[PDB]
RNA sequence: GUCUUGUAAUUGGAAUGAGUACAAUGUAAAUACCUUAACGAGGAACAAUUGGAGGGCAAGUCUGGUGCCAGCAGCCGCGGUAAUUCCAGCUCCAAUAGCGUAUAUUAAAGUUGUUGCAGUUAAAAAGCUCGUAGUUGAACUUUGGGCCCGGUUGGCCGGUCGGAUUUCCAACGGGGCCUUUCCUUCUGGCUAACCUUGAGUCCUUGUGGCUCUUGGCGAACCAGGACUUUUACUUUGAAAAAAUUAGAGUGUUCAAAGCAGGCGUAUUGCUCGAAUAUAUUAGCAUGGAAUAAUAGAAUAGGACGUUUGGUUCUAUUUUGUUGGUUUCUAGGACCAUCGUAAUGAUUAAUAGGGACGGUCGGGGGCAUCAGUAUUCAAUUGUCAGAGGUGAAAUUCUUGGAUUUAUUGAAGACUAACUACUGCGAAAGCAUUUGCCAAGGACGUUUUCAUUAAUCAAGAACGAAAGUUAGGGGAUCGAAGAUGAUCAGAUACCGUCGUAGUCUUAACCAUAAACUAUGCCGACUAGGGAUCGGGUGCUUGCACUCGGCACCUUACGAGAAAUCAAAGUCUUUGGGUUCU
């Protein structure tokens, strides 16, 4: 059955940013992937996207400019020590200058450097380059 | 197509796709005001009736029930309502 | 998936699983069941003394032909009859019957080296000196 | 899909966007519930009632005119029944396949099918028992099953 | 012989502790270091070894020996008369006061795989489905906006290439307000303070501001009853002996070490040190409240309440004081009655279950219909062969075979139609018609609302053969008989034939039980066929959902064969079982 509703939004904009289209319909929504999506933008790894109201779990229709090369869940969401921020981003991210691991902490969904900044930990969701 | 508008479908491929398939879901199954022969009292019927339709006063057959939308009796008058 | 649990709570199945599939494994099996302390001439130990009962010609295995020149020994610690090869040319010589022989291993965990078929082990001293030495004539094969 | 078998089959309804709704129906919110609780004394289940409701009457979905589903409608009034209509309708199938066995012991396929009903019917005594609609050591017994659904 | 570099069993004066040894030093006494008189290198001596020289692997198709022997060789391989490999000599390589061997162990090993393997065909997906633990499990509940105040870095003029501050340029973090905004609640300590003002202008750009009186305004700050959904996770703190590990300082002559040491007027002394970090899982204290679980008001026994009664106990300074002892109190429980309130039920998952509708099917069971054939037997005519084969023989036959007609019985089987068609969990399932339940898919503005996915244990079903006991016993036919073939032929071929082949009641539990491809979910690409349901029509076509498949390409994947899944895997994590 559907189990990860954050693992099968991120596989299908993986897929898309493959095939070279520019846009993604997205299904269910939620919470934690559009928590998800607006660090991917912040850092401009996608442009606009779209909640499509449905009186159910919602639809997005994101919209690709070519810049992602992967995003992807971990799973199961390991707790991570701030300690040990360093090895994941050392196993995940393809270099030390880009690419954000991304985490649940109690003080909000955040890429890695935001963390290292306010100085919280707490779950690891995915990551993005 | 890599480039293309999901939020705004044309409304022919929309009423191609499944009830279930379209930017959002929803019925097109649709209500009648029909009206027998011998009374004119109205009675809304649903498209895809099931039910044997009879009405109150007259007790008549309204409609026979099948796979999917009821063939109504033969001597009636219908409207989307 | 992977057809592996990755549940954040899985802990149990992955080292149970793990632990069931190390018995696949050569060198874990025999570290476990003791097999080096139960079966094995030697009991687990690097070298053993023994007593020369015999010297056999052993005829090598195909393609080569020769006679490779070994000793049938019972170890002093256990009893086990175990057939020893005598390295070097001409080395049999300095064996002879009932002389106190070191054996040890050939090199190969227990198995058997090269073409001699069924020879586990060589001579490393006779009647206390080493068969180096004897060969390169160093020291002198005692009286007894 | 299915649970006790391999068909994959996405038929179903589609309820509409319009939860405030509709504009072409007139009736009241307290007449409907009349209707509603007319055909439950003359003894019909929730599902029966809703399809009546749905083709003689205009009514869409009772939710949306009267507010509530049509189980609490019931459950107001007093007509409830004694155990869940879909329980029910599970029992009434499992009697029905037990009775079949009986006189033909070599219907092998009968006998399977049997088992998936039965375990159909513990699967969702489980969760009525939870969700303490059933009480805690409600039981389906296959000695006294068609004690109870007939 | 130009600038110098090698090689000569060519010749020079130097240098030296290994050793031996005055004597000190050292020490409980010595010994040994450290120091030191005297004595102690010419290459034959004060003399370095251990393993190698085909490849892996750095170093010789150089000489002599042996001739598949002796021997080597971790592995691949060498050796049978030119041995690059054996025993030697020479020469050369490697590490070197060490180097080899044996066994164990770590890395190499993504050959144990959490990170991170493999399972169509290399080893490996359970015959099939059900199912308990286990693991896992859709979405939804304060979000955004406006403010304000201190912080931390780079600023901008780091101006003396090094450090400074004003306001401001910011970025990044932190706290408190307001916005329909729990920020536990009240009961005395204390009101500290600063819109309390008995002397106002003490005072850098009115945002870089005071000398204190009078209830104050107690979130600035302690112990009190009063009751407080419950975890997980994470921050900080604390803890987690020393030694060991990392690590700072320090010329033990260097170093391994050690915890010393270092500067004076070296004549009566001054001084720096013996840091720091890590060590979770558990417990403790603390901040956060995303993620993940958990509880709450639905037959309201629900919430708040200065109400308005009953009822139930509790006891303080008094009323002298113990004590008897009714009240007013003062705080609790507890049952009524009125009051306030938006009074109280999240979606309805292209999740699942249930109902309903017309259907579809070689799905199942129990009855019931035929069908021709095969063998045989009654009545038939006929006249020599008929059977069977690559060719023969075995066999049946003038008591009439075989062939031919007529009417029968018996058991089995269900042709042709019959397909890259259907149904079923799989095994399987095909003549007709009844009866019995079952089921998928489709249709649905019906219903419940997470009830689910996958599943150790445990269960149902499971071709054929085979087993036990009744029935049945046509045909074919293991065994067996039997004629050929053949060196043999108790094999293939040929003629018979027992069990078996069918059925009832019990067993058995396996097959290349195969798609040699676990199941559930999502996504990624064109195409036409076809089966079932539905919708539109201009009525045979299109669309649609669900199926069995198929064709092209390969985006991708793969050791390849190939694969629309065997793809979305070193850019490595959707869930889960088995091997
Ligand atoms: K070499
Ligand atoms: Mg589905
Ligand atoms: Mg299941
Ligand atoms: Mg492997
Ligand atoms: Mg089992
Ligand atoms: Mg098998």
């Amino acid at each position: 059955t559907r189990s990860s509703v954050l693992a099968d939004a991120l596989n299908a904009i993986n897929n898309a940013e493959k095939t070279g289209k520019r846009q993604v319909l997205i299904r269910p929504s939620s919470k934690v992937i559009i928590k998800f999506l607006q660090v991917m933008q912040k850092h401009g790894y996608i442009g606009e996207f779209e909640y499509i109201d449905d009186h159910r779990s919602g639809k997005i229709v994101v919209q690709l400019n070519g810049r992602l090369n992967k995003c992807g869940v971990i799973s199961p969401r390991f707790n991570v020590k701030i300690g040990d921020i360093e090895k994941w981003t050392a196993n995940l991210l393809p270099a030390r200058q880009f690419g954000y691991v991304i985490l649940t902490t109690s003080a909000g969904i955040m890429d890695h450097e935001e963390a290292r900044r306010k100085h919280v930990s707490g779950k690891i969701l995915g990551f993005v380059y | 197509v890599l480039v293309q508008d999901l939020l705004h479908p044309t409304a022919a491929s929309e009423a191609r796709k499944h009830k279930l398939k379209t930017l959002v879901q929803g019925p097109r199954s649709y209500f009648l005001d029909v009206k027998c022969p011998g009374c004119l009292n109205i009675t809304t019927v649903f498209s895809h009736a099931q039910t044997a339709v009879t009405c109150e006063s007259c007790s008549t057959i309204l409609c026979t029930p099948t796979g999917g939308k009821a063939k109504l009796s033969e001597g009636t008058s219908f409207r989307r309502k | 998936g992977k057809g592996k649990p990755r549940g954040l709570n899985s802990a149990r199945k992955l080292r149970v699983h793990r632990r069931n599939n190390r018995w696949a494994e050569n060198n874990y099996k025999k570290r476990l069941l003791g097999t080096a302390f139960k079966s094995s001439p030697f009991g687990g130990s690097s070298h053993a003394k023994g007593i020369v009962l015999e010297k056999l010609g052993i005829e090598s295995k195909q393609p080569n032909s020769a006679i490779r020149k070994c000793v049938r020994v019972q170890l002093i610690k256990n009893g086990k009859k175990v057939t020893a090869f005598v390295p070097n040319d001409g080395c049999l010589n300095f064996v002879d019957e009932n002389d106190e022989v070191l054996l040890a291993g050939f090199g190969r965990k227990g198995k058997a080296k090269g073409d001699i078929p069924g020879v586990r082990f060589k001579v490393v001293k006779v009647s206390g000196v080493s068969l180096l030495a004897l060969w390169k004539e160093k020291k002198e094969k005692p009286r007894s | 899909g299915r649970m006790h078998s391999a068909g994959k089959g996405i038929s179903s309804s589609a309820i509409p966007y319009s939860r405030n709704a509709p504009a072409w129906f007139k009736l009241s919110s307290e007449s409907v519930i009349e209707q509603i609780v007319k055909y439950a004394r003359k003894g019909l289940t929730p599902s029966q009632i809703g399809v009546l409701l749905r083709d003689a009457h205009g009514v869409t979905q009772a939710r949306v005119i009267t507010g509530n589903k049509i189980m609490r409608i019931l459950k107001s009034n007093g007509l409830a029944p004694e155990i869940p209509e879909d329980l029910y309708y599970l029992i009434k199938k499992a009697v029905s396949v037990r009775k079949h066995l009986e006189r033909n012991r070599k219907d092998k396929d009968a006998k399977f099918r049997l088992i998936l009903i039965e375990s159909r019917i513990h699967r969702l005594a489980r969760y009525y028992r939870t969700v303490a609609v059933l009480p805690p050591n409600w039981k389906y017994e296959s000695a006294t099953a068609s004690a109870l659904v007939n």
